[PDB]
């Protein structure tokens, strides 16, 4: 279906912080995503999405 | 530098890699502290 | 795995003969001082003269569909549990629902696996969920130990 | 976990083929009506149709296609 | 995999096997028989993408064939050994316990 | 390696039409105050349909 609610697991992939091994304390982790469809989805023909 | 390749009619891109060394040594002293030494040779930042 | 199949091409069957069927004509040759004249021709040609005026007879059909339907059928709807089946009209079967005469005469109704269920969607049938897979006749290691045994 | 609905659109179509009538040729109009240039303004009714179902009369009452013990039966127009 | 809805879906009706005709005059009514009927516009089912697609609900599952389900008896559930940590203890292998 | 043919269902090829070899039928119209009385019909129906 075209309308779909789902749930969805991400990995970090950024290189220095995905092998680190973290010692006690506390930390702010804070990111940013993308919500534009021509990025987030992909198309077969390459349709602009928008 | 000099690439030679085939007329193409639409705009393109030419991707070059530049393969250097890039390393990252990170330091904790204390508990909720933490300091990172960035190096990047050849094109230092 | 429901994705559909290519359609895009119509398919099409024709005469052993290619043209089919055909009428008869005679030969005209034209009067040439007029700008509309016309002659029977009964010289050396003769007077029943073979002509189809169009296309060639034909009947068209969809293949991969008629496949499609087929497998359906095949591999999964005949493997459906017995309360989704019923007994043939006017032909006799086993009392003793245990036998391969039982399985081999109760009847499936083709309708509940029509080519587009879950079209889009990658789905296990959720009758043949309840239903052991491994009794079935793709199953090519029975089948080739079977072969060991003889036809 | 990134949680969230989505919509695709109606540009979306993740199957080759049509799901409908897919045994149908591709140049066959359904059974038809159309109103055709005669004038002998004076258009006629042309229509092309196939009538598959036996039944056992034809009243006014429709096509009888069973009884009701004494009573004859007609078919249900809504789909019959 | 996306169904039709029946909580937010206003239209709904529900079309039993016995009246479905998609394909109608192509093939047999409900049986492996020779074809019936006539050519007629298909009703079913109701269209799940494009412009006119009715509201659907998601229903998901998982198969695992041909597997046991494991519970290792074990403290952090690695393999460390192939006698366990846990059957080891001080608590569980030197006294008795029932299981409910 | 001969398993034999997959062929349960009977497969089939129609007419460009679907329909082919037709006849042709004359609408006719029912006399409403009799049970079983009818009339002919050329007025706007075609007198030929297929």
């Amino acid at each position: 279906g075209r309308y779909v609610p789902f749930h969805i697991q991400v990995p970090q992939k950024f290189f220095a912080i995905k092998n680190l091994l973290l010692l006690p304390g506390s930390y702010t982790y804070e990111w940013n995503f993308r919500k534009d469809v021509n990025m987030v989805l992909q198309s077969s023909l390459g349709n602009d999405l928008r | 530098m000099t690439f030679e390749v085939d007329p193409m009619d639409e705009p393109t891109l030419l991707y070059v890699l530049f393969e250097v060394f890039d390393v990252v040594r990170v330091h904790r002293p204390h508990r909720g502290v933490i300091e990172t030494v960035y190096l990047r040779t050849p094109f230092s930042a | 795995e429901n994705h559909g199949t290519e359609d895009e091409l119509p398919n099409y069957c024709f005469p052993l003969g290619g043209v089919g069927n055909n009428s008869t004509y005679t030969k005209v040759k034209p009067k040439t001082g007029q700008e509309n004249g016309w002659e029977k021709d009964a010289t050396e040609f003769s007077d029943k003269n073979e002509i189809r005026v169009g296309n060639n007879f034909a009947m068209e059909i969809n293949l991969n569909a008629n496949l499609w339907r087929n497998f359906l059928y095949s591999n999964i709807a005949l493997y459906l549990p017995d309360k989704l089946k019923y007994s043939p009209s006017n032909v006799k079967i086993s009392d003793n629902p245990n036998t391969y005469d039982y399985m081999n005469k109760r009847v499936v109704a083709p309708g509940l696996v029509d080519c587009y269920i879950n079209l889009g969607a990658r789905w296990s049938l959720d009758y043949m969920d309840n239903v052991n897979p491994f009794n079935h006749h793709r199953n090519a290691g029975l089948r080739y130990r079977s072969m060991l045994l003889g036809n | 976990d990134i949680r969230g609905v989505l919509d695709r659109g109606p540009t979306f179509k993740p199957y080759s083929g049509t799901a409908y009538n897919a045994l149908a040729p591709k140049g066959a109009p359904n059974p038809c009506e159309w109103d055709e240039a005669a004038t002998a303004e004076q258009q006629k009714t042309h229509v092309f149709g196939q009538a598959p179902y036996s039944g056992i009369n034809i009243t006014k009452e429709g096509i009888q296609i069973g009884v009701e013990g004494q009573t004859p039966k007609y078919a249900d127009k809504t789909f019959q | 995999r996306q169904v039709v809805d029946d909580t937010k879906y206003k239209d709904y009706q529900q079309v039993g096997i016995l009246h479905q005709h998609n394909n109608s005059g192509f093939v047999g009514y409900l049986a492996p028989t020779m074809r019936e009927g006539q050519a007629y516009p298909a009703n079913f089912p109701y269209p799940l993408i494009g412009k006119t697609a009715v509201d659907s609900i998601t229903q998901k599952k998982f198969l695992c064939d041909r597997t046991l389900w494991r519970i290792p008896f074990s403290s952090n559930f690695m393999s460390m050994g192939a006698l366990t940590d846990l059957g080891q203890n001080l608590l569980y292998a030197n006294s008795a316990h029932a299981l409910d």
